[PDB]
RNA sequence: GCUGCGGUUAAAAAGCUCGUAGUUGGAUCUAGG
RNA sequence: AUGUCUUCAUUAAUCAAGAACGAAAGUCAGAGGUUCGAAGGCGAUUAGAUACCGCCCUAGUUCUGACCGUAAACGAUGCCAUCUCGCGAUUCGGAGGGUGCCCUGCCGAGGAGCAUCCGGAAACGAAAGUCUUUCGGUUCCGGGGGUAGUAUGGUUGCAAAG
RNA sequence: UUUUUUUUUU
């Protein structure tokens, strides 16, 4: 997306996708998501995936401080990922149980003022979507084919069901802010003080 | 979605659509000219008709109504006529 | 729903009129007998002549004998 | 106050529905508001299968299975205890509970 | 509103919803504005203190139509193919 | 005063000087300082203390609930109900809520677009439960033709002329006043044509303020 | 059974405008359908819109600008005299500083201002605001 | 079976009434 | 009876939380701890202190005990945390026979995408 | 209660259908330049 | 219902008066009379027990030909037309494929259920929504609780009664 | 198995 030849789907990224199976959505289609779906499982189209996460991208780099942005799971497969994403991009991670009244409640000491709301799953998290409506924070987060897209902004189709594809998402989403950000380059490719950060740095591992 | 163009809708959809409900009715039907193997007599015939066709000459029938399309008899093709 | 077309003011003004009948304050100012039951005959006041002296029992929760008198 | 969305039956598109005779009470009852239970069985209880086939005549027989389909009226059928009044929501759960 | 002798007596005048045009009332809690940041075709870097600002009301937004509205408003504005 | 919310630490910190900022982008307010602090002309009035009683083992545990609106009569009106053990804190509460409802108030004109705004701008209707209260524009020198519930909150929003409509159980007195302020709070959510230019959308106060936010 | 095409129609629109749609289809189109959405357009509450043919009664494709608060038929098409015009406006419309009340008169089909500009009565359509 | 008895009470006076009118 | 309340059940979890490397498994040295480590008004529930402290060091040494933080433990899941391999599982050298049904129909060739490795099963 | 009421549970949809009077009835004929 | 490039061309919707059908019980006549069973009679229980429980049963329950025209005759929701949401199941017919079954996010017509805008006093309702932003057409009905569906008059019926 | 009642006002 963006206009650009420079920021179009390059032939490795879109390789690693169908590496994690991060096209494979599940056999229920939501109407409102008809629009990335090329023609069982229902395989996702690739392109819209893109341009959709490019769009997040830019959402989340307008936040000019880190912080505000909140990246809530409770997914067991995304607190791996959860985690580094918040360490690269500087953003607040919540793991688990979203404690009811997070960001109504001005008296709780967990009390939080996102700008910014990044969800793993709307149906897993769906108490951080509805917390969000109730102060007009915009809500982003990864969609299936089957999930619910209520009170979500910017829904970027994937396959977070799956095992290796949710830690893959998740590690472009950090790759393109950083990227957009001049911390890294598309050419230089996702390091940070000469460290390669690889794809299943985000993986889940099991214990 | 709100922004649906009603106007020209997607050929796919307007064929998976009622004949009646489409944008400008059209129906489903067509006129077929049908070659029987024998006399080779090419016969004009509709595709959901309910009387049977009899082959002018030949005396052989053509098609079979039922509650639909017409079935063909055995041994004989259709082509859709324009 | 009530008619609405353009020609209907006689069902209108006839539905109108006998509804009104179910109503207990026209009917009460309606009926024809109202002179011949009121015991006053629609007059506010009258004049009588005293029969005897009662007393009657106050409703519940009170208790009293009210000093009544038969006209 | 309409306590149930079904009102307690089973009858959708119908008139008027046959009724069957409770099993204990001899009520009737509309079949499609009855409470239904189809039981299989042993024909012998569980204590003296044992019992019976150290006492067979033959080296391998198969014991047969008693199918009963029994009929309950609602009063018959909670004073049984076969069903169970639940709380308000619970009341709509219409999934078979575990056995 | 324009009134009086030409001038303008109104309090405030609310945002409007970038799809739908309805009116954000003072207590929409529900209605986000969401801001993309400009880059460059490229470098690829944000351009500092450039943003495209959307608002989208509560009412989209709970029908579940934000998603389309702003995929939509984004391709109208360039932002996406 | 220590603010606990980016809001209030903006406010007391003077870069918001306005409720009209709050409004236009919506943002909710959580502590009533903030009103404080943006509008000094509020005045609140009790409408109706009424006990409520709760049955228990030994009696009926008895509670008040005080419903307080508050208002500048410059187009500011709140309305804020507080259920309490005692009157002086059940009456404290009712305020706070109130302050914290405070709302906007268009006002418009009947007739001829001379001189400030008087009445209503469109007629307004606002329900609460079965109390239905339908405001119409009057001409100016009318007043407010309205009950004594309706017509505080409306003197306390502004408006000068304004003829009502009341349907429904209004002897209950919240719900007659809930109505009268959701009529009122409508007035900024009815789309008229003056209102149909395309504005720009700017910056929020946490776009523009934030480097002290940060710090 | 169908006897008022235009009810039908403004009942759409209506729908349509509430859940926010950007287009409207409107079935049996007719004249007076027609000429109830040029005043309407004329006056901005509505976009372009197109009347498809179909050998038959035809339909409409209206665009939908999110402008409208309500349009709405009156039924019966009551007769309206240049005298009582201002108790109707006064009783139909929300404000007298927007909001239109369509008349069918000798002239034609418009809207209550120009009515009273030429000084005309008629039979009331409906109005919108 | 409380309305329905004082159904079955008046169709008892009736009848009576009946019977004495004739 | 034997269920200790929340108060000795916090006391022991702030104790174990801030002295760690002085609880050992043993009650008399717990005890003898908590003696100068806090001031507990009551022998008794200095006592109830101590033997909880000791059964909940029982569990740590078994696994990570949910409440308590220990150091050496977080280090060890940071570290399997940070475990990144030699090279990656996505890296185009190990993407070779990626296995692909006929979604390829036009899902990688209308995007503009002649991958190699793909193989239509 | 025409403007302007209500009829699942508060009073109130006839058991159901046919049917005369009454009431109400699809689109369509000179638009443009 | 579906299919239909068949035919007619407004012939339609709702309907005072009027008319057909209308559970069970009940009435008349003739047959049948197994089972069950009002009334009735006994045995229990009880302070009593003209009841619940048990036993024996009459009308009835069944068939044919006539009457009655009422039910919580209920979805306690009149009929016709139209608009507004998602999902996956189900009955019938059709279209397109694979091997009676499977698939087509297939098309209509039903009967529902759970994601439900708006509505509602609420319970709750995809209608009970699109109504103070009231107004598609039309029929019937209500106007605080009783007296009372009573009295009287009229009419229908053998009666009961409507 | 049996298990009926509880003056008026407050």
């Amino acid at each position: 997306s963006g206009g650009a030849a420079h920021s179009a789907l390059t032939e490795e990224d879109v390789m690693k996708l169908l590496a994690t199976q991060a096209h494979l959505g599940s056999t229920n289609l939501n109407f409102q998501m008809q629009q990335y779906v090329y023609k069982g499982p229902n395989i996702i189209n690739v392109k819209k995936t893109w341009e959709k996460l490019l769009l997040a991208a830019r959402a989340i780099a307008a936040v000019e401080n880190p912080a505000d942005v909140v990246v809530v799971s409770a997914r067991p497969y995304a607190q791996r990922a959860l985690l580094k994403f918040a360490a690269h991009t500087g953003a607040t991670a919540i793991f688990g149980r979203f404690s009811p009244g997070c960001l109504t409640n001005q008296i709780q000491k967990t009390f939080k003022e996102p700008r910014l709301l990044v969800i793993s799953d709307p149906r897993i998290d769906h108490q951080a979507v509805t917390e969000a409506s109730y102060v007009g924070v915009p809500v982003i987060s990864f969609v299936n084919t089957e999930s619910p897209l209520k009170l979500i902004d910017i829904g970027v189709p994937c396959n977070n069901k799956g095992e290796r594809s949710i830690g893959l998402m998740w590690w472009m989403l950090a790759r393109e802010i950083l990227i957009l950000r001049g911390k890294i380059s598309r050419q230089t490719g996702f390091v940070l003080e000469g460290k390669e950060i690889m794809p299943d740095l985000y993986f889940y591992r099991d214990p | 979605p709100l922004a649906v163009d009603l106007l020209h809708p997607e050929p796919q959809r307007e064929i998976r659509c009622h004949k009646l409900k489409r944008l400008v009715q059209h129906p489903n039907s067509y006129f077929m000219d049908v070659k029987c193997s024998g006399c080779f007599k090419i016969s004009t015939v509709f595709s959901h008709a309910t009387t049977v066709v009899v082959c002018v000459g030949c005396n052989t029938v053509l098609c079979q109504p039922t509650r639909g399309k017409a079935k063909l008899t055995e041994g004989c093709s259709f082509r859709k006529k324009q | 729903g009530k008619p609405k077309g353009l020609c209907t003011a006689r069902k209108l003004k006839t539905h109108r009129q006998e509804q009104r009948w179910n109503d207990k304050r026209y009917k009460k100012a309606h009926i024809g007998t109202r002179w011949k039951s009121n015991p006053f005959g629609g007059a506010s006041h009258a004049k009588g002549i005293v029969l005897e002296k009662i007393g009657v029992e106050a409703k519940q929760p009170n208790s009293a004998i009210r000093k009544c008198v038969r006209v | 106050t309409f306590k149930r969305r079904n009102h307690g039956r089973n009858k959708k598109n119908r008139g008027h529905v046959a009724f069957i005779r409770c099993t204990n009470c001899g009520r009737c009852c509309p079949k499609d508001k009855a409470i239904k239970k189809f039981v299989v069985r042993n024909i012998v209880e569980a204590a003296a299968v044992r019992d019976i086939g150290d006492a067979s005549a033959y080296t391998q027989y198969a014991l047969p299975k008693l199918y009963h389909k029994l009929h309950y009226c609602i009063a018959c059928a909670i004073h049984s205890k076969v069903v169970r009044n639940r709380s308000r929501e619970a009341r709509r759960d219409r999934n078979p509970p575990p056995r | 509103m324009q009134n009086d002798a030409g001038q303008t007596v109104e309090l405030y005048v609310p945002r409007k919803c970038s799809s739908s045009n309805r009116i954000i009332g003072p207590k929409d809690h529900a209605s986000v504005q969401i801001d993309f940041v400009d880059v460059d075709p490229e470098t690829g870097r944000m351009i500092p203190g450039k943003s495209t600002r959307y608002a989208i009301c509560g009412a989209i937004r709970r029908m579940g139509e934000s998603d389309d509205a702003i995929l939509r408003l984004a391709q109208k504005d360039g932002l996406v193919p | 005063w220590t603010p606990v919310t980016k809001l209030g630490r903006l406010v007391k910190e003077k870069k918001i000087t306005t409720l009209e900022e709050i409004y236009l982008n919506s943002l909710p307010i959580k502590e009533f300082e903030i009103i404080d602090a943006l509008c000094s002309n509020l005045k609140d009035e009790v409408l109706k203390i009424s006990p409520v009683q709760k049955q228990t083992t030994a009696g009926q545990r008895t509670r008040f609930k005080a419903f307080v609106a508050i208002g500048d009569h410059a187009g500011h009106v709140g309305l804020g109900v507080k259920c309490s053990k005692e009157v002086a804190t059940a009456i404290r509460g009712a305020i706070v809520a109130a302050k914290l409802a405070v709302v906007p108030v268009r006002r418009g004109y009947w007739g001829n677009k001379i001189g400030l705004p008087h009445t209503v701008p469109c007629k307004v209707t606002g329900k609460c439960a079965s109390v239905m209260v339908r405001l119409i524009p009057a001409p100016r020198g009318t007043g407010i033709v309205s009950a004594p519930v309706p017509k505080k909150l409306l003197h306390m929003a502004g408006i000068e002329d304004c003829y009502t409509a009341a349907k429904g159980s209004t002897a209950t007195l919240g719900n007659f006043a809930k109505a009268t302020y959701a009529a009122l709070q409508r007035t900024y959510s009815y789309l008229t044509p003056d209102l149909w230019k395309e504005e720009a959308l700017e910056k929020s106060p946490y776009q523009r303020h934030h480097e002290y936010l940060a710090r | 059974v169908r006897m008022n095409v235009l009810a039908d129609a403004l009942n759409a629109i209506n729908n349509a405008e509430k859940r926010g749609k950007r287009q409207v289809l409107i079935r049996p189109a007719s004249k007076v359908i027609v000429r109830f959405l040029t005043v309407m357009m004329k006056h901005g509450y509505i976009g372009e819109f197109e009347i498809v043919d179909d050998h038959r009664a035809g339909k409409i494709v209206v665009n939908l600008t999110g402008r409208l608060n309500k349009a709405s038929v009156i039924s019966p098409r009551l007769n309206i005299r240049l005298n009582d015009l201002e108790k109707y406006t006064n009783t139909l419309l929300p404000s007298r500083q927007f909001g239109y009340l369509i008349l069918t008169t000798s002239a034609g089909i418009m809207d209550h201002e120009e009515a009273r500009r030429k000084h005309l009565g008629g039979k009331i359509l409906g109005f919108f605001f | 079976m409380r309305e329905k008895w004082r159904k079955k009470r008046m169709r008892r006076l009736k009848r009576k009434r009946r019977a004495a009118k004739k | 009876s034997r269920v200790r309340t929340k108060t000795v059940k916090k006391a022991s979890r702030v104790l174990i939380e801030k002295y760690y490397t002085r609880m050992t498994n043993d009650f008399h040295n717990n005890k003898r701890v908590c003696d100068e480590v806090a001031i507990i008004g009551s022998k008794p529930l200095r006592n109830k202190i101590a033997g909880y402290i000791t059964h909940l060091m029982r569990r740590i040494e078994r696994g990570p005990v949910r409440g308590i933080s220990i150091k050496l433990q977080e280090e060890e899941r940071e570290r399997r945390d940070n475990y990144m391999p030699e090279i990656s599982t996505v890296d185009p050298s190990q993407l070779t026979s990626i296995k692909v049904d006929t979604d390829t129909s036009d899902m990688l060739k209308a995007a503009g995408f002649n991958l190699p490795n793909v193989t239509v099963e």
